[PDB]
């Protein structure tokens, strides 16, 4: 029954040489029954990505308390807020909720306009922040993922073959979770242009 | 574990072993279970860790601000300030507590707060999970009123079988003689009080 | 659990709910009303919890129509759908949260477009070409995933919708007491009593 | 988590791994048990991960706050009454045990709080899931007064004992020296004895190998 | 047309005359007090006036044991600086608790010095009419001397006076210090500059003292005590020949 | 001036005069007098008797705190019993805490602080009285007089009222051909004279003595009333050197 | 002598609210700004009142702010005042944004302003806003619009507005020039060919400028909103008429 | 006097808030302080003059550290400033630091200084503080700044300019010798030199308190092994640092 795997889902991103990729299904279902193939789990604001797994319930409530709150940042500061102020802002508002979480796993994935250096990072439920230079993984299919990443991966990939290590990653974890799947899209996010792409998988 | 405070000639003298245990691990083997609240006023902590700790912070602090204006305090106001906590919270407090102190007119007096708040005025006590087998020596040998060392040579005993039979006391001795002197600090390492 | 059935066509969505109410042993009513109009283009239908079920689609209603009249402009299905999803949402973390599924079907008149967005008790919303609530799904989403088209015609949905009924009763252990049409779009809302005067 | 600390002559010593757990799949394969409450003052974080790293952040906050307006370098055993008054005002539901290690001006400080308030000390400590491998490491090679070399040898030959014997610790050693009179270093990873071989091919694919059905560029500003 | 009956009213020359008038009532006292320090002590001097044949002397005096290491003297109404007194006197207390060691001399002055600011901007209520002078022998600057006052000041002192006659006790001070070229006495104990006062007072008030008509306190080595009745005699009697 | 209208502000000259005139109110008032013997204390006041409607032996204006603490004032009756139910809270609560009955010295600065702090708020009258009391701790007796401003003493023996000088002058005497502890039973003896000589100042109104005392021998350690023989005898032992 | 201006809770026998048209005149003493509506922009235009050497002014702003990405707000009197609105103007709007997910409606935002500033005109222990403020932006409802708002709570819609300094002088030039289908490239023409007029300074520096304008089309089939810099200033400056 | 000027919640006929203006009024009296901004560094001073030599004026800092990259000054109520300062400070992380794992850019900073400012003013029963700041530090995205916060609770960003009894001349000083080039070490000089006329009492080392914001010292921090932690950017300079600067003008 955990509350983190009645609706399922899968998302991970990656570094390469000055870019990011980040992907994620587009399945949401209630428990067995599959209900959308369209749900999805990646969200940006400005020049930052943030994607999100878990309770779909609190998915959609912390893309609306993030938008909300980096729409006041820029705001007041004039600019955009950064990959790593903004990791450090999604921690603090995961753990002011301690004791009654949103039951989550967010992943942020950005590149740095001042510095121009490619960033990516994870966080358990609570808040716990977590960087790495190479990928982040977190769903259902959590550890298929963990297996795929742990030998596909490679440092500095061209943005080219960085899309194709990632969606096979991804590609093929969900086809090993009962939970994931109905579809995908990736990201290959650099300085500048930022190209989106749906996959075409089994549909089962 | 294994805590006591005796009563004698001078004053009094309060000592228990260091051994600490969590499970059947010993986290800490070198405790000072023998807290101070007041230059002539200490106690020996039982039961609960992080408990007990912060009782006596606090009771420290009271007295720390009673003195500051109502001069130095008494013996028996100190164990009161002990209950009043053990007592209102019995629910979410383990706490084991005997409290010791000398005072000039009255000489050296013995209080334990056992579970409960229940609050008792001894000639000693002795609690800690070992204590349970020292109920035989502690009353058949104590005379009223020894010596210095008539006596630190009871506490040297009491606690060696304490430790012989109780694994979840052990240690170093630790002693605390409260006197008209003052205070002075007293080890006496394994090899000692096992050789008996 | 109770039918609750939606489905969007060409211009305009058709929402279906069993008329039964069951108190335990008994059926004290085969004729209920599970709809609700929020305001002159947006319709929701619920199912769920005994007492939480209409408390709370009035409540709803309440808000909008306040909102209406102030505003004198009709809020959309797109932004009503998402205010309901905001309330759902609290409510799960809240002393006692409502257990209330729902569909809003409206029509959009600024787009021309009929909506229809799907909601369950714990604030989790999706906006679908069909939806169900419940146990209801696993019976007819196969038949619809077989014939829908969204160029189809208000007539055609019906007539798709009549065999999704016609296999809940052949498959279901309740006997939901039949079912009430209503349909939604550029003209308002309408009810087909000839679904059920069949 | 595997955490110890240990004082010599002029200062502290603590060393921690970077492995984080989760049942039994690795999160972090380099992670960071060791924080800052101040300059000088240094805690080792073992059990309850969000829990350690947001408390030090915390308590940490306010002592530069209360050195700030006192005129005067942050104490040690401060940062310890704070800390565990927190941790007890929370029955243990803040699981965050950890070492706290410093120098003010007045000595060199080791203290180790456990979840519920509780806080002990002596010359060296470890807490952990391999908390009893590194204390067979130091119950057998302690003596009093350690070079500052033999006390970074002997903490960071602690850390590995838990590494290799303990399954819910690994990877590489961390460590934070703290000297008397002098600045602190902080050495992320003065070790690194596990590094995964190279692999046995090249897994990458030739480009077009995954299947699209739509592409487009979206936008960001206004 | 009344600015200077509320504490909270500018004067078109920002003055706030309420926290001014304030002062006066710390100088009906009629007591005057001077602080010097020591090279490991420090002492605070005061007279003990007592005009009544009745009141017993034991309960009349303006210098208490904040810690036991810090002591203050107050320039202004029993009443008032009773109340001070025990504000401080608390503030210690939990300032340790919450902090794991002992609150320095600086500091305490600095949260009456801000508690008496925020007292009066406010207006929560009437600042106290009582100047207040902190000694003590801090272990990271032993000779420590701070005063704070009802508008919410304070600073440090090498050596301060208080009462209906700052200048005289202050430049007979200063004169003396004008030559030493330093800032603070020489002494390798207390009782030589309690001597030292005394001596350096009655100089600027044109008097002689028994043991009843002053009153002295001194900090020491972490100890702060105050001088006896029959040992203030004394020190008096030592100093009246090596003159 | 514009300066005694409110109570919490401050003459140009740091004047307080609502809490002055609180004072004339005081000064006014009957007269009660404090005796301090040896070990304990003893008080007496002095009860007006306007007409013969009036049951004698009722309507007590002395009232014990805890069961050691004598206590007795002058002005604002109802004020009076006021002051003192804080007082006996303030007690209680002490008692209830530490174990051991309140100390005298202690339970004055309760009293005080609280007076206090009717002078800093201008919502709130200052108290209209003049208490003296005391009683036997541990540290033997003590004897206290707290007044309007909250400022207070330790006494060898006072009193307050509108006829008070004489039984100051009448009072200061006893100490000068006594000095070293008067006595136990003689003090109330002594006690009974110093209201008479002091009543003068009613003399047309017939008036009712009232005596109660507190003394580690005589009492035990508890506040009594001073009923039956002894309290004839001590008023005869007056009334006859009255003439 | 005697009149009914002391406060906002007292009606004037007349029913006038003094103390709110006093605020209202406040903002006669404000620089002047204005807004213009266009058949497919809005224009905002404001001119810096405070003034020295060493002011730095190309960075940081004063007159115009973005409440929502689609509206925007000319400010006018005191500056505090400003921001404690503007930012619960922008807190509200994300409200708005987080529950319809959707924009927020121009009109429903200004209302929601002018009605918390109506609330500060009614309730005693307040002080109503010092402000006066230009709305421009662009909803779905009805397309471009433009409105004002002032101390009182009331807020209107208008064509062209200015508010601030010398309002009748720019009003009345307004009025006589504005073609009812004015392209955006002409009220930004005549901004200055209003601004200049009703100046003061030998000449109208750009230093002393803000502009700012909400455009849209079929293009992007959304708003873009330009908050012209110093430099397009100093540039569209000379375009027109200044050397 | 008007009848209008006695009350925080009252417009004078024409809409002039009256307390405000006394409020200022102390500050207008207070010593004499400066802050110059530079092209790499900015610079804040002010004055410091003794009741008596008899007291340590050594443990009474004028110029004040917030952020290890901001600092500011004061001209006005002396006792103001002191606890305004450490309500700055903490608002400094429990509105920013504890929320973003970073401290706060200048601008923000002394916008959340010009709140507390604020609430002094909207509302009886308490007065305005009767102080003048001067705020300077620097943060990666807007490089160095200059700004002035009065107890109306405005604020306003300058390259240069004093506040004070003697401000009418030295902003008037100021105003002929300041250039966009300006080297840090400049600005120390033209300050001191302006810092001059507006004394009578002496120009020693300790009647001068003059702090400024410049570069990082990798030395003040305490600890080393971080990459990015690299240091303060806020150095009060010491007695000594000073009559040097005085000796060569």
């Amino acid at each position: 029954s955990d509350p983190s795997s009645i609706n399922g889902g899968i998302v991970v991103a990656m570094t390469g040489k000055d870019c990011v990729a980040i992907a994620c299904d587009l399945r949401l279902g209630s428990q067995s029954l599959g209900v959308s193939n369209k749900f999805e789990k990646i969200f940006h604001y400005g020049h930052v990505f943030l994607g999100i797994t878990g309770l779909a319930t609190d998915v959609t409530t912390l893309n609306e308390m993030f938008r909300y709150k980096t729409n006041l940042y820029k705001l007041k500061e004039e600019r955009a807020i950064e990959p790593e102020t903004f990791t450090q802002l999604v921690s603090s508002s995961l753990y002011e909720r301690r004791f009654g979480p949103y039951f989550v796993g967010p992943v942020v994935a950005g590149i740095n306009s001042k510095s121009g250096k490619p960033f990516i990072a994870g966080f358990d439920l609570i808040g716990c922040i977590d960087e790495a230079k190479d990928f982040i993984v977190s769903g259902t299919a959590s550890d298929q993922l963990f297996g795929m990443c742990e030998s596909l991966y490679e440092p500095n990939l061209e943005p080219e073959d960085l899309f194709e290590t990632i969606s096979q990653a991804l590609l093929n974890a969900a086809d090993r979770d009962a939970l994931s799947g109905w579809g995908a899209v990736v990201y290959i996010i650099k300085k500048d242009e930022v190209v989106k792409r749906y996959l075409k998988m089994r549909q089962d | 574990t294994s805590i006591m405070a005796v009563t004698f000639k001078d004053g009094v003298i309060l000592g228990a072993d260091s051994r600490t245990t969590t499970g059947a691990y010993i986290a800490n083997r070198v405790t000072d279970k023998l807290t101070r609240v007041h230059d002539k006023i200490w106690c020996c902590r039982s039961g609960s860790a992080a408990d007990t700790q912060a009782i006596a912070d606090i009771v420290q602090y009271h007295l720390e601000l009673y003195t500051s204006q109502y001069g130095t305090p008494s013996t028996e106001t100190a164990a009161s300030v002990f209950k009043e906590l053990c007592y209102e919270n019995k629910d979410n407090l383990t706490a084991g507590i005997i409290v010791a102190g000398y005072d000039d007119k009255n000489k050296g007096e013995v209080y334990t707060i056992p579970l409960g708040g229940s609050v008792h005025k001894l000639p000693y006590a002795i609690a800690g999970s070992g204590s349970t087998f020292i109920y035989g020596y502690c009353d058949k040998n104590f005379r009223e009123n020894m010596s210095k060392e008539e006596t630190v040579d009871f506490i040297k005993h009491s606690l060696s079988q304490a430790i012989k039979w109780d694994g979840s006391s052990g240690g170093v001795i630790r002693m605390v003689v409260l006197t008209a002197a003052g205070v002075e600090r007293l080890i006496f390492y394994p090899d000692e009080y096992e050789q008996l | 659990m109770d039918i609750i059935l939606g489905i969007r066509v060409q211009d305009s969505v058709i929402l279906a709910s069993s008329k039964a109410v069951t108190r335990g042993i008994s059926v004290l009513k085969d004729s209920d009303d599970k709809t609700r109009q929020l305001s002159p283009h947006t319709l929701m239908s619920f199912a769920g919890e005994a007492g939480d079920t209409v408390q709370f689609a009035e409540y709803i209603q309440a808000n909008i129509q306040l909102y209406s009249i102030r505003e004198d402009y009709e809020l959309s299905p797109q932004a009503v759908s998402s205010f309901v999803r905001q309330e759902l949402a609290k409510s799960i973390r809240s002393r006692r949260p409502y257990q209330v599924n729902v569909l809003i079907g409206g029509y959009d008149k600024k787009k021309n477009k009929p909506e229809l967005y799907q909601i369950d008790y714990l604030g989790t919303k999706v906006e679908l070409p069909y939806g169900a609530h419940g146990y209801s799904g696993f019976y007819t989403f196969s038949l619809l995933d077989h014939h829908y088209r969204p160029d189809m015609t208000t007539e055609e949905g019906l007539d798709l919708l009549k065999l999704c009924v016609q296999e809940l009763e052949k498959r279901m252990p309740m006997d939901f007491k039949g079912v009430i049409v209503k349909i939604v779009d550029k003209d308002g809302i309408r009810q087909v009593d000839d679904f059920q005067a069949q | 988590t595997t955490i110890v600390g240990v004082k010599f002559n002029n200062g502290v010593v603590i060393a921690a791994d970077t492995r984080s757990t989760q049942g039994p799949i690795v999160a972090d394969k380099n992670c960071a048990k060791l924080h800052r409450i101040s300059p000088k003052i240094w805690c080792a974080g073992a059990g309850t991960a969000a829990d350690t790293e947001a408390v030090t952040q915390l308590i940490g906050s306010n002592i530069e706050l209360h050195s700030l307006y006192t005129s005067r370098e942050p104490r040690v055993v401060s940062a310890l009454q704070m800390l565990k008054q927190h941790l007890f005002k929370y029955q243990g539901h803040i699981g965050a045990y950890l070492i706290v290690a410093g120098v003010d001006p007045t000595g060199s400080h080791l203290f180790s709080i456990h979840a519920h308030g509780s806080t002990d000390v002596g010359y060296y400590l470890s807490l952990g899931s391999g908390s009893l491998a590194a204390m067979a490491v130091l119950e057998s090679h302690w003596k009093q007064d350690l070079t500052k070399e033999e006390a970074i040898k002997l903490a960071s030959d602690a850390i590995q004992a838990g590494i290799w014997n303990d399954l819910g610790s690994g990877s590489n050693v961390d460590v934070c020296v703290m000297e008397i009179g002098k600045d602190a270093e902080y050495l992320r990873n003065y070790l690194t004895p596990n590094v995964r071989e190279e692999k046995q091919k090249s897994y990458k694919f030739p480009r077009g190998t995954t299947a699209v059905l739509k592409e487009s560029i979206v936008n960001i500003c206004d | 047309a009344g600015y200077d009956r509320h504490i909270t009213i500018f004067s078109p020359e920002g003055r706030l005359y309420q926290v001014e008038y304030a002062f006066k009532a710390t100088n009906q006292t009629n007591i005057n007090s001077l602080a010097v320090r020591g090279k490991d002590c420090t002492v605070v001097i005061s007279q003990k006036k007592v005009p009544d044949k009745l009141l017993d002397p034991t309960t009349v005096s303006y210098i208490f044991c904040i810690s036991r290491t810090i002591g203050m003297v107050v320039n202004g109404p029993i009443p008032d600086a009773r109340n001070a007194a025990l504000r401080a006197k608390a503030e210690a207390a939990e300032f340790r608790y919450k902090y794991g060691y002992d609150m320095p001399c600086d500091v305490l002055a600095k949260r009456m010095a801000n508690l008496s600011q925020i007292y009066t901007q406010r207006a929560y209520m009437r600042p106290l009419g009582v100047i207040l002078t902190f000694v003590s022998v801090d272990e990271e600057l032993g000779p420590s001397i701070y005063k704070t006052d009802p508008a919410g000041y304070y600073v440090g002192y090498k050596a301060t006076a208080t009462g209906p006659k700052q200048q005289e006790i202050t430049t007979n001070l200063e004169n003396h210090f004008k030559k030493s070229k330093i800032d603070h006495i020489n002494e390798e104990s207390w009782e030589k500059v309690v001597e030292f006062a005394i001596t350096h007072m009655i100089d600027a008030l044109g008097t002689e003292f028994s043991k009843n008509d002053l009153e002295v306190g001194v900090a020491t080595k972490d100890k702060f005590f105050t001088l006896s009745a029959e040992n203030i005699e004394e020190r008096l009697v030592a100093i009246a020949e090596q003159d | 001036t514009g300066y005694d209208l409110s109570n919490s502000v401050f003459s140009p000259d740091g004047r307080n005069f609502q809490v002055e005139y609180a004072v004339k109110a005081v000064e006014n008032g009957t007269t009660s007098i404090g005796i301090k013997c040896n070990d304990g204390v003893v008080f007496a006041v002095e009860k007006l008797i306007t007409s013969k409607l009036l049951v004698p032996q009722k309507n007590v204006k002395i009232q014990v705190v805890d069961r050691h603490i004598g206590c007795v004032y002058s002005g604002l009756i109802p004020d009076g019993r006021h002051l003192v139910n804080r007082g006996r809270e303030e007690a209680a609560s002490f008692k209830k805490l530490y174990k051991t009955p309140i100390p005298i010295p202690a339970f004055a600065d309760r009293l005080g602080q609280y007076v206090q702090a009717h002078t800093l708020y201008n919502s709130v009258r200052p108290f209209g009285v003049s208490t003296i009391f005391g009683g036997v701790d541990k540290n033997g007796a003590h004897l206290y007089m707290l007044e309007p401003s909250g400022s207070y003493w330790g006494y060898k023996g006072a009193a307050t009222g509108k006829g008070r000088q004489s039984a100051k002058a009448e009072l200061e005497k006893l100490v000068d051909h006594h000095p070293e502890g008067l006595s136990a039973r003689e003090a109330v003896k002594q006690a009974a004279k110093i209201i008479y000589l002091a009543h003068e100042d009613n003399k047309e109104k017939d008036f009712e003595l009232e005596i109660s005392w507190c003394s580690l021998s005589e009492t035990n350690g508890l506040h009594k009333f001073v009923k039956g023989d002894l309290l004839q005898e001590a008023i005869d032992f007056a009334q006859k050197e009255i003439n | 002598s005697r009149r009914y201006d002391s406060r906002t809770t007292i009606f004037s026998p007349e029913g006038r609210l003094y103390q709110v048209e006093y605020a209202l005149e406040s903002i006669s003493h404000a620089g002047t700004a204005i807004g213009i509506m266009a058949s497919d922009g809005i224009v905002l235009a404001a001119e810096r009142k405070v003034t020295s050497t060493l002011l730095e002014q190309d960075t940081s702003t004063e007159k115009l702010y973005k409440l929502n990405d689609k509206i925007a707000v000319a400010v006018a009197g005191l500056t505090a005042d400003a921001e404690i609105l503007i930012n619960t103007a922008r807190i509200h709007a994300q409200n708005y944004l987080k529950t319809y997910n959707e924009d927020i409606p121009v009109e429903i935002l200004v209302r929601r302003l002018s009605d918390i500033k109506q609330g500060y005109t009614q309730h005693g222990g307040l002080r109503p806003f010092g402000v006066s403020f230009i709305y421009a932006g662009y909803d779905d409802r009805y397309g471009y619009q433009l409105y004002t708002s002032n101390p009182s709570g009331n807020y209107t819609g208008w064509k062209a507005i200015s508010v601030g300094a010398n309002t009748s002088a720019a009003q009345t030039l307004l009025q006589m020039d504005y073609k009812d289908d004015m392209k955006v490239d002409d009220a930004i023409e005549l901004a200055l060919k209003t601004l200049s007029k009703t100046t003061d300074s030998s000449a109208l520096t750009y230093d002393r400028l803000e502009f700012a304008t909400i455009r849209k089309g079929a293009n992007d089939g959304e708003v873009y909103q330009k908050i012209f810099k110093p430099q397009e200033i100093k540039d569209i400056l000379v375009k027109t008429g200044i050397t | 006097t008007d009848r209008y000027s006695f009350s925080l919640t009252t417009f004078s006929p024409s809409g002039k808030l009256g307390q405000i203006d006394y409020a200022l009024t102390a500050v207008k009296q207070g010593v004499t302080s400066l802050g110059i901004k530079a092209t790499n560094g900015v610079v804040i001073a002010t004055e410091k003059k003794s009741s008596s030599p008899l007291a340590m004026s050594e443990t009474l800092s004028k110029v004040s550290l917030l952020t290890p990259d901001i600092g500011a000054v004061y001209s006005g109520m002396g006792p103001d400033y002191r606890v305004l300062v450490d309500k700055s400070r903490k608002v400094a992380h429990t509105s920013y630091k504890r929320i973003y794992g970073e401290y706060p850019p200048t601008k923000l900073l002394v916008s959340e200084v010009a709140k507390i400012m604020q609430e002094a003013t909207q509302s009886g029963g308490v007065r305005p503080f009767g102080v003048s700041l001067l705020i300077a530090g620097h943060d990666e995205f807007n490089g160095f700044s200059l700004y002035q916060v009065d107890p109306s609770g405005s604020y306003f960003p300058w390259k240069a300019t004093a506040i004070g009894k003697g401000s009418v001349a030295a902003k008037t000083f100021l105003e002929k010798r300041w250039n966009d080039e300006l080297e840090l070490e400049d600005a120390i000089h033209i300050a001191l030199l302006t810092l001059k006329e507006s004394v009578e009492g002496e120009f020693n080392g300790d009647t001068i308190e003059l702090a400024i914001i410049g570069d990082e010292n990798p030395d003040l921090l305490g600890y080393t092994g971080i990459p990015t932690d690299k240091g303060p950017r806020f150095r009060k300079l010491t007695s000594q640092e000073i009559n040097d600067r005085l000796e060569a003008l």
